[PDB]
């Protein structure tokens, strides 16, 4: 269910 | 079955802010440029998931928005791509389940301007980049083990989510 | 995270035993945070892949066993510096993928200075004109208590660091005398008393 | 690191408060905590470029907001005596597992029942004993904060003027001096030890009452202030 971590690049 | 959340984030310049979709497929769609301003759904066994998933949700690729503005604001160094103005990335992250809903193996391959970029692989421990540019992701994600974070949630509220979504069959 | 032994009492240069013991239904991701006095949590080492035997700042290291389920935060050489609240943290990663950090309940290492030279007295001090008298230079072994009247009150042992020397050391308004005071617990024999 | 107002605060029963918190440069997650004595350090909640991502076991009147430039606010409103203790803050880049967890020195807070058992703390520095000199040629000094309630002090001996952390051996815990009832007028001490131009001063920072807090007792009002005892 769209990660709470979104990772930056 | 599988998890698929494609994140096209397109900077849109001139009249503002990058004008982002977020459409995800098993589903669910955030144009930051709808009325709504809130998570509308886009699927019909999605509805059965209250309060307690709207709102987490919602604040959740609210929060995805700003890191996507970031990391598209991080290509404009990383390519050193034309600062001309649209540039749009595609995030391409999920993972499979067996019918039996364990992890079967997870997925998280990135694509700036429709071609390849960052992807990780069957092990899910180790990524596989496709340029110059993408080495420079890998050091990062490797750095602060991301890759076991993003396993766990593969191996979590990927595997979970899709468990619920499954059950969401009555 | 259960941390069993709330008061750690280890001398200078013996082995570091701060016990932390982990309980979770899920991969160990193992963090240690020392809680200097007046300060905030600082991080020290953390196990998530690869090695078992971790390696952090100021020296320290852990072991990361599953023959114990423990994460015992080792260090061959004690410091007094060391003496500090010692948390350690499992970070229980969310199934979305988000670190939940819960902590232990606190290991209170005192980390005992090894006294070289006691010489224990005790010396009272005046005001800038109630008064206190002072039980110092003693060597850890004494335990000291609270006293009885509600006059009078005692002060704990305080590790004071002459890191400038290397050298380290450890009330009433009332017919009070500083002689007294000191039935409540353990004392050495050769304290100095001046009267 | 993560700069944090107030530092110390005290308040009554059901007075609002609001504490700020600032991540890092960059740092995007914020996380909050409660340091008790009794029940060690709690996770309060945790926020995420304007979204609180996680949160722990606190009533409903414990709540917290972060805006756009990732600074988050926490507030309480109705405030029981369990709400006494210090909290912390948290920041990282975005939840990584490896990215540490940089915390702040957090805020203290104590709730009174009563304005009237707010003190100004009574500071004496008590000059070192020639005994001391003929036994082991050094020098200790020893001050007393007394009758200050709550035990929001920042006893910092100052030496010269400025803080020093060499020589000084504050107690981590002061002393009740009535433990009968449930409030208290805690008498602090410290130990400074030395080898007459030296100013050893026994600084106690009495972050007491705020300005907001109306106030109908008939003696004086001890609002945060410098209580400083030299020798």
């Amino acid at each position: 269910f769209t990660s709470d971590y979104y990772q930056l690049y | 079955h599988s998890m698929r959340y494609f994140f096209t984030s397109v900077s849109r310049p001139g009249r503002g802010e990058p004008r982002f979709i977020a459409v995800g497929y098993v589903f669910v769609r955030f144009d930051s440029d709808a009325a709504s301003q809130k998570m509308e759904p886009r699927a019909p066994w999605i509805e059965q998931e209250g309060p307690e998933y709207w709102d987490q949700e919602t604040r959740n690729m609210k929060a995805h928005s700003q890191t996507d503005r970031a990391n598209l604001g991080t290509l404009r160094g990383y390519y050193n791509q034309s600062e001309d103005g649209s540039h749009t990335i595609q995030i391409m992250y999920g993972c499979d389940v067996g019918p039996d809903g364990r992890f079967l193996r997870g997925y998280r391959q990135d694509a700036y301007d429709g071609k390849d970029y960052i992807a990780l692989n069957e092990d899910l421990r180790s990524w596989t980049a496709a340029d110059m540019a993408a080495q420079i992701t890998k050091r990062k994600w490797e750095a602060v083990h991301a890759a076991e974070q993003r396993r766990v949630y593969l191996e979590g509220r990927c595997v979970d989510g899709l468990r619920r979504y499954l059950e969401n069959g009555k | 995270v259960a941390q069993p032994e709330d008061q750690v009492n280890v001398a200078e240069g013996n082995p570091l035993t701060v016990k932390c013991t982990y309980s979770v239904s899920g991969n160990p991701y193992l963090f240690w945070y020392v809680q200097y006095p007046n300060r905030g949590l600082q991080f020290l080492l953390k196990y998530i892949t690869g090695d078992n035997l971790v390696k952090g700042s100021y020296g320290f290291e852990a072991e990361f066993n599953k023959s114990q389920t423990s994460f015992h935060l080792k260090k061959p050489s004690a410091l007094v510096s060391d003496s500090a609240l010692y948390f350690c943290a499992v970070r229980v990663v969310t199934s979305g993928g988000s670190y939940i950090p819960t902590f232990g309940r606190g290991t209170s290492l005192i980390v005992h200075p090894y006294i070289q030279n006691p010489d224990p007295a005790v010396y009272q001090l005046r005001d800038s004109k109630k008064s206190v008298c002072l039980f110092t230079d003693f060597d850890s072994q004494t335990n000291v208590s609270q006293s009885k009247d509600s006059d009078v009150y005692i002060t704990d042992k305080c590790v004071l660091d002459m890191r400038s020397m290397d050298f380290k050391s450890n009330w009433s308004n009332k017919d009070f005398a500083c002689a007294n005071a000191f039935n409540n617990s353990i004392i050495p024999e050769d304290t100095f008393f001046p009267s | 690191g993560v700069t944090q107002t107030p530092r110390y605060l005290i308040k009554t029963r059901g007075q609002q408060v609001t504490l700020s918190c600032s991540p890092i440069s960059g740092h995007r997650s914020v996380s909050w905590y409660q340091q008790t004595p009794g029940q060690g350090l709690q996770f309060l909640f945790e926020y995420f470029s304007e979204t609180q991502r996680n949160k722990g076991n606190f009533p409903g009147r414990f709540s917290g907001r972060q805006f756009s430039n990732s600074r988050s606010e926490m507030n309480v409103s109705t405030l029981e005596l369990g709400d006494s203790a210090l909290y912390l803050c948290a920041s990282s880049l975005a939840g990584d597992l490896g990215t540490e967890a940089f915390f702040g020195q957090g805020t203290r807070l104590t709730v009174v029942e009563d304005l009237k058992n707010v003190f100004p703390p009574e500071v004496a520095v008590f000059e070192p004993s020639e005994a001391e000199i003929s036994h082991t040629q050094k020098a200790t000094l020893v001050c007393l904060a007394t009758g200050f309630y709550p035990d929001h002090v920042e006893l910092s001996w100052w030496v010269n003027g400025k803080e020093v952390h060499s020589g000084v051996c504050t107690d981590p815990q002061p002393l009740k001096e009535q433990p009968a009832l449930n409030d208290s007028r805690y008498a602090l001490s410290s130990r400074l030890r030395v080898s007459p131009r030296n100013h050893f001063r026994c600084q106690v920072q009495f972050y007491g009452l705020s300005e907001n807090d109306e106030w109908t007792q008939d003696r004086a009002k001890p609002v945060t202030q410098i209580v400083s005892a030299e020798a």
